[PDB]
C-alpha cells in the first residue's frame, strides 16, 4: 500500500489549517504555492506535500473535516451567543403569567413565605 | 425581449487546461488558444451546430506549459507566455519562432502587445514586469509588486496615443498597479481588494478597469479619473475577465459558470453553466479563460476539461 | 452571618419553578433525605428550593473565598454542561474542562492538561466521577451539582438541582455566576437584576 | 344514472398516500385541478401506482409543481415553531409549502393563514371580496348554485389531501383545509397520540422510527414520557390532550450500523 | 384451492416479532409468494395460499417451517439459509433425556453447553455448520444430517459432563474429516 509518510501528512495539515484560501484544486499552482511559502529541501517531498494539499482541497470542498479551519471558528464563536430568545420558556407569558404547579410545590411556596402566581393542578398516578 | 447566449459546439484539441484565448481583427475566423498541453493551437472555425473545422497548427517550442497568448490587429503573429521563464513570438501560418524573450528568473503568466505592434510587456510571478520590443531587447525592468503579478494588459488610448503609454497590472497582493510608460514609474495604485486578484482587463475606450479574484468582488475602477467607482459581487472565485467591444457587457470566468454582467443598465445578463456527464457537483469543470470576438457577438470560453466552448448573442422574444 | 437581603427574591423563585428544578429522580439516598420535602405520589420527589438557594449561596462564598479567580476549575462532560461551563468560564475567568476530562490531569505534571486547582465545580459526580477521584488525591475541595440519586461520596457543599434537564443546569450555572459576580463586586447593587439573561447558558442543538 | 357531482375544491394538493390508495376517478368528482410535487411523483415505485400515474399523465389533470423557497422557509419556520420538523420529511415540507403558495395565490393573500401556532386569524380581510373527526360536513344537500358558491368561497379554494399525521397537525397549526383521502369531506378535528412528560408536562410528537425515547427532550426523566392522545381543532388551533453519555451516542451509532448491515444483508439475500 | 395453517406465537419472542416483522414478511411475500395474516390477540399467524398465487405446495410447508423456526429462538439469517437450501431441518431435545439432573446440576449443564462468553457454543456453530439456541431445558440445532449428527455426538458428550477440552479435540477431529471430504 502507498500510505504517505507522516511528515507530508502533518505539513499538509498545518498548511491547510493555516493557509486554506489560496490553495485550490489545481496541483500545478499548489506546487509553486508551497515553493513560495514552505522551505522543503527536495523536489520529491514538495511534490508529495503539494499533491496531498491538492487532494485535501478536493475533499474539503464537499464538506467539513475534523481539522481546524478559521472560517468555521468565527462561526462557532457567534454560535455561543447569537441565538438568545427575546422571550424564554422561563418567562411568564408562555404560561399566561401563572405557573403550572402541583399542590405540593404550592405548599412549598406558602410554607417558605413567598407570593407567586401559581395555578394548582391536580395530578394522580 | 432578451439576448440569450446558446451553446453551439465544442472545440477539443488540447491535453491541458486552456488558459488563454486570442481573437483576430484582420479576420474573424481565427482563434488562437494557449493551453497547458505545452503547445498552442490555432483554429479556423466553420460555424456548425455541433462541430468546427480545421485543427490548423501546433506551436510547440516551450519546455513547460503555456499560459498566455495574444494576436495582432492583422492576425499573423502569435505571442506566447509559458512557465519555461521565456516568451516566444510565433508565425500563425507555419510556426517559426522569430525571437525568444529571455530576461525573467521565474515563470511567466501574461503577455500583451500594443496597437502598433512595437511595445511588449511580460507579466510573471517573480514580482517583476518586464518590457520588451519586437527584436527582443529588455529595455526596462519595472519593480514595486510585493507578490505575484497574475495579469498584465495594455490600456487602449482614446485620443490616438497623446504621449501617454499606459498599462495596468493586477498583483496578487490585493492591489492593482497602473504604469505610465513614457518615463517608467508608478502612476496610480488601486487599493481595495481583499484577496489575490487573478485577472484584470481594460474597457475598449480605455477608461474602466475591471479586476476580480478569489473574493468575487469585481471592483470597477475609473482609470481616466483615477478613482474607484463601485463594486460588483460575483460570489465565488473569478479567473478571467473580458470586456465586450461593442456592448457594455462585462463577462467573468467564475468557478460555478460564466456570469455576464451589464454596466448600463445594472443587471446580470446570463449565467452560463454547460452540462457535464460523469462528474459530481464538486467535480464540474470551471472556466479559466474567455475572449470576445471582433464583432462582439461571439463569446469564446476555455475551460479545464480540454474543451473550448463558444456562445453567440441572438435576440429572443 | 449573612444580611437579610441575600434570601429568595420571588422572581428568582418563579425562575426556579419555571426551570423544573424541584422535580427530581425516584431514588432517595440516606444522605440527601433533608433536601426532599415530600413525594408527589407517582414516584417523583420535590425538593426544598430554599435549601438550593442557600446552598448555592455557600458555593458562591467558596468561589469568592479563593484569591486567584483563574484557580477555580469547572468540569463538564454532559452535552449541556460544556456550553454551561464555557459561559461560566467566560464570565468569571475560570479554567474550563469541556468534553473528555483527561486522566492524569491532577497528578502527573508531564501532561499538558495538568492543572492543579484549589477549587473544582462538577456538573454531576457520576459521569464526571474521574475528576472527583483524581481531586481526592491532591487535597482539593469540590462543590458539585448532585441529583437525588447522584453518588454523594467525595463531595462537599453539594447543590441539589436537576442535572437531567437543560433548563435547570443552565439556570443553576447562571445563578452561580451571578451570585459570585454580585458577591465579588462587579454588580454593586443587590437590587439590580443581572444584565445577561439566563438563556445564554441554555443549550440548543441545531 | 350517476349524478353530476360538482367539484367543491378548485385545487387539491395530493400526497403519495392518496395517489396510491385512490384513483383519478375518485378525485375527479371532488377537485377541479390536481397539483403535486415532482419528488413525490418520483418517489412512487409500486407497479399499480405507476399504472395509475401513467393514467393520470395520459389524462393530464395532475400538475407537477415545485414549491417556492420562501414558502419553504416559512413552512420550516412554522414546523420549528410547532416542533413537527423532526418527524416531517422534506417532501412533506415541500407539499406544505406548495399548499401554502396555492392558498396564497388562490385567496390573494395570507389572511387565512396563521404565522405562529395559537395566533388568531385575521378575519377583517375576509369581507373585502383514522382518528380524524370529520363530523359536521355530513347532511349538506347543496345544489349546483350552492356548490358554485362554495367553490367561489376562499375556504374551499385549496385543500391538502395527505395521510401523514404530522403534516395534518402542521396544516391544523397553519389552519389549512384537510380532506379525507377516501371520503373527501373537510376535516374539523384530528386525534393523534403525543409523548407527554409525566413530570415536566411537555408535549412532543410520536417518533418517526418508532423507537421509544429513553430520556425526555426537556424533562430528562427516565420513563417520564407517556403516550398521550391529543386532539387538535382546526378553528382554534390549540392541541388539546441519560442521553448526555458518549456511550449512548455510541450505542445509537452501533444500532444504526447494525440496521445498515442488516439492510445490506437483506439486499444481498434478495439479489442473490 | 386455498390452504391455511395455524401456528402458535411464543410470548418470549413476540417483541422481536413486532421489532423485526418488517424484515420478516416482504422477502417471503415477494420471493416465495404467500399471504400472511396476524391474530395478535390469540397468538396465531395465518399462513394462507390462493390459486392467484403461484402453484408451489411445498413452500407452504416451508413457510410453516420458517415460523416454526422463529418459534424456537431462531434468527433471520438462518431463515435465509432455510430459504436457499432444503437439507436443513430443526430439532429439540431435553436435558433430562440424557441424564437425570436437578437444579444446580441443570444450571451447570446449561453452563457447560453455554461456556465462557458462549465460546464452546461458538466452537460448535463454526466447525459443524450448525446454529445454536439454548432454552431453559431445550437444545436447538439446525442443519443437515451429517452436520447435526456430529452435533449430536458433541452435545451428548457435553451434557453428560465431559470436559469441554475433550469436546474441542473431538470437535476438531470430526471437523477435520468433515472438511477433508
Amino acid at each position: 500500500g502507498r500510505v504517505r509518510t507522516k511528515t507530508v501528512k502533518r505539513a499538509s495539515k498545518a498548511l491547510i489549517e493555516r493557509y486554506y484560501p489560496k490553495l485550490t484544486l489545481d496541483f500545478q499552482t499548489n506546487k509553486r504555492l508551497c515553493d513560495e511559502i514552505a522551505t522543503i529541501q527536495s523536489k520529491r517531498l514538495r511534490n508529495k506535500i503539494a499533491g496531498y494539499t491538492t487532494h485535501l482541497m478536493k475533499r474539503i470542498q464537499k464538506g467539513p473535516v475534523r481539522g481546524i479551519s478559521f472560517k468555521l471558528q468565527e462561526e462557532e464563536r457567534e454560535r455561543k451567543d447569537q441565538y438568545v430568545p427575546e422571550v424564554s420558556a422561563l418567562d411568564l407569558s408562555r404560561s399566561n403569567g401563572v405557573l403550572n404547579v402541583d399542590n405540593q410545590t404550592s405548599d412549598l411556596v406558602k410554607s417558605l413565605g413567598l407570593k407567586l402566581p401559581l395555578s394548582v393542578i391536580n395530578v394522580s398516578a | 425581449s432578451n439576448e440569450v447566449l446558446v451553446l453551439r459546439g465544442t472545440l477539443e484539441g488540447h491535453n491541458g487546461w486552456v488558459t488563454s484565448l486570442a481573437t483576430s481583427a484582420g479576420q474573424p475566423n481565427l482563434l488562437l488558444s494557449a493551453s497547458r498541453d505545452k503547445t498552442l493551437i490555432s483554429w479556423k472555425l466553420t460555424g456548425d451546430d455541433q462541430k468546427f473545422g480545421v485543427p490548423v497548427r501546433s506551436f510547440k517550442g516551450h519546455s513547460h506549459i503555456v499560459q498566455d497568448c495574444t494576436l495582432t490587429a492583422d492576425g499573423a503573429y502569435a505571442l506566447s507566455a509559458s512557465w519555461d521563464k521565456t516568451l516566444r513570438l510565433w508565425d500563425v501560418a507555419t510556426g517559426e519562432t522569430y525571437q525568444r524573450f529571455v530576461g525573467h528568473k521565474s515563470d511567466v503568466m501574461s503577455v500583451d502587445i500594443d496597437k502598433k505592434a512595437s511595445m511588449i510587456i511580460s507579466g510573471s510571478r517573480d514580482k517583476t514586469i518586464k518590457v520588451w520590443t519586437i527584436k527582443g531587447q529588455c529595455l526596462a525592468t519595472l519593480l514595486g509588486h510585493n507578490d505575484w503579478v497574475s495579469q498584465v494588459r495594455v490600456v487602449p488610448n482614446e485620443k490616438a496615443d497623446d504621449d501617454s503609454v499606459t498599462i495596468i497590472s493586477a498583483g496578487n497582493d490585493k492591489m492593482v498597479k497602473a504604469w505610465n510608460l513614457n518615463q517608467f514609474q508608478i502612476e496610480a495604485d488601486f487599493i481595495g481588494h481583499n484577496s489575490n486578484i487573478n485577472t484584470l482587463t481594460a474597457s475598449p475606450d480605455g477608461t474602466l478597469i475591471a479586476s476580480a479574484g478569489k473574493d468575487g468582488e469585481i471592483m470597477l475602477w475609473n482609470l481616466a479619473a483615477k478613482k474607484a467607482m463601485y463594486t460588483l459581487s460575483a460570489q465565488d472565485e473569478v479567473f478571467s475577465l473580458a470586456f465586450s467591444p461593442n456592448r457594455y457587457w462585462l463577462a467573468a470566468a467564475t468557478a460555478t459558470g460564466i456570469k455576464v454582467f451589464s454596466l448600463d443598465p445594472q443587471y446580470l445578463v446570463d449565467d452560463l453553466r454547460p452540462e457535464f456527464a460523469g462528474y459530481s457537483k464538486a467535480a464540474e469543470p470551471h472556466a479559466v479563460s474567455l475572449a470576445w470576438s471582433a464583432d462582439g457577438q461571439t463569446l469564446f470560453a476555455g475551460y479545464t476539461d480540454n474543451v473550448i466552448r463558444v456562445w453567440q448573442v441572438m435576440t429572443a422574444n | 452571618s449573612l444580611p437579610a437581603t441575600f434570601d429568595l427574591t420571588p422572581e428568582d423563585a418563579q425562575l426556579l419553578l419555571a426551570a423544573n428544578t424541584h422535580l427530581g429522580a425516584r431514588n432517595v439516598q440516606v444522605h440527601q433525605e433533608p433536601y426532599v420535602f415530600n413525594a408527589r405520589p407517582d414516584g417523583v420527589h420535590v425538593i426544598n428550593v430554599g435549601k438550593t438557594w442557600e446552598k448555592l449561596v455557600l458555593a458562591a462564598r467558596i468561589i469568592a473565598a479563593i484569591p486567584n479567580p483563574e484557580d477555580v476549575v469547572a468540569i463538564s462532560s454532559r452535552t449541556f454542561g460544556q456550553r454551561a461551563v464555557l459561559k461560566f468560564a467566560a464570565h468569571t475567568g475560570a479554567t474550563p474542562i469541556a468534553g473528555r476530562f483527561t486522566p492524569g490531569s491532577f497528578t502527573n505534571y508531564i501532561t499538558r492538561s495538568f492543572k492543579e486547582p484549589r477549587l473544582v465545580i462538577v456538573t454531576d459526580p457520576r459521569s464526571d466521577a474521574q475528576a472527583i477521584k483524581e481531586a481526592s488525591y491532591v487535597n482539593i475541595p469540590v462543590i458539585a451539582l448532585t441529583d437525588l440519586d447522584s453518588p454523594s461520596e467525595f463531595v462537599d457543599v453539594a447543590i441539589p438541582c436537576n442535572n437531567r434537564g437543560k433548563h435547570s443546569i443552565g439556570l443553576i450555572w447562571y445563578l452561580l455566576a451571578r451570585e459570585v459576580l454580585r458577591l465579588r463586586g462587579a454588580l454593586v447593587d443587590r437590587t439590580q437584576p443581572w444584565s445577561i439573561m439566563p438563556d445564554l447558558y441554555f443549550y440548543r442543538f441545531p | 344514472m350517476t349524478e353530476n357531482q360538482t367539484a367543491h375544491v378548485r385545487a387539491l394538493i395530493l400526497d403519495a398516500t392518496p395517489l396510491i390508495t385512490q384513483s383519478y376517478t375518485h378525485y375527479q368528482n371532488y377537485a377541479q385541478s390536481f397539483y403535486t410535487t415532482p419528488t413525490v411523483f418520483q418517489e412512487i415505485k409500486d407497479a399499480q401506482a405507476r399504472k395509475n400515474l401513467e393514467i393520470w399523465q395520459s389524462l393530464g389533470t395532475l400538475k407537477l409543481v415545485h414549491p417556492s423557497e420562501n414558502s419553504i422557509a416559512k413552512v420550516s419556520t412554522f414546523a420549528k415553531l410547532t416542533g413537527d420538523y423532526s418527524v416531517l420529511s422534506a417532501n412533506d415540507l415541500h407539499i406544505l409549502a406548495l399548499t401554502y403558495e396555492l392558498e396564497i395565490k388562490l385567496n390573494n393573500g395570507d389572511w387565512r393563514l396563521r404565522k405562529k401556532p395559537g395566533d388568531a386569524l385575521d378575519a377583517s380581510k375576509a369581507d373585502v371580496g383514522s382518528g380524524e373527526d370529520t363530523t359536521g360536513s355530513l347532511g349538506v344537500e347543496a345544489s349546483e348554485e350552492d356548490r358554485h358558491v362554495a367553490l367561489n368561497r376562499p375556504e374551499n379554494q385549496v385543500a391538502l389531501a395527505t395521510g401523514d399525521f404530522a403534516v395534518q397537525n402542521v396544516a391544523l397549526q397553519m389552519n389549512l383545509n384537510l380532506m379525507n383521502f377516501m371520503s373527501g369531506l373537510k376535516i374539523k378535528r384530528i386525534r393523534n397520540y403525543m409523548l407527554r412528560c409525566h413530570a415536566c408536562f411537555k408535549i412532543f410528537p410520536l417518533p418517526k422510527d418508532g423507537k421509544p425515547k429513553h430520556f425526555c427532550a426537556s424533562c430528562g426523566g427516565q420513563g417520564t414520557l407517556l403516550r398521550c392522545a391529543v386532539s387538535v381543532d382546526s378553528r382554534t388551533g390549540n392541541v388539546t390532550p441519560r442521553e448526555d453519555q458518549k456511550e449512548y451516542e455510541k450505542v445509537i451509532k452501533q444500532e444504526e450500523w447494525t440496521r445498515r448491515h442488516n439492510e445490506k444483508i437483506l439486499n444481498n439475500w434478495i439479489g442473490g | 384451492k386455498f390452504e391455511s395453517r395455524k401456528i402458535m406465537v411464543p410470548p418470549h419472542r413476540m417483541t422481536p416479532l413486532r421489532n423485526s416483522w418488517t424484515k420478516i414478511y416482504p422477502p417471503l411475500v415477494e420471493h416465495l409468494k404467500l399471504q400472511v395474516r396476524m391474530n395478535l390477540k390469540t397468538k396465531s399467524v395465518e399462513l394462507r395460499t390462493n390459486p392467484k398465487f403461484t402453484t408451489d405446495p411445498g413452500a407452504l410447508q416451508k413457510g410453516a417451517d420458517f415460523i416454526k423456526a422463529f418459534t424456537l429462538g431462531f434468527d433471520l439469517d438462518d431463515s435465509i439459509a432455510l430459504l436457499r437450501l432444503d437439507d436443513l431441518y430443526i430439532e429439540t431435545f431435553e436435558v433430562k433425556d440424557v441424564k437425570t439432573l436437578t437444579g444446580d446440576h441443570l444450571s451447570r449443564a446449561i453452563g457447560r453447553i453455554a461456556g465462557k462468553d458462549g465460546k464452546t457454543k461458538f466452537a460448535i456453530e463454526n466447525a459443524t455448520r450448525t446454529r445454536i439456541v439454548l432454552a431453559d431445558s431445550k437444545i436447538h440445532i439446525l442443519g443437515g444430517f451429517t452436520h447435526i449428527r456430529m452435533a449430536r455426538e458433541s452435545v451428548v458428550s457435553l451434557i453428560l459432563g465431559s470436559p469441554p477440552g475433550k469436546v474441542y479435540g473431538n470437535l476438531r477431529t470430526v471437523a477435520s474429516r468433515l472438511k477433508e471430504r
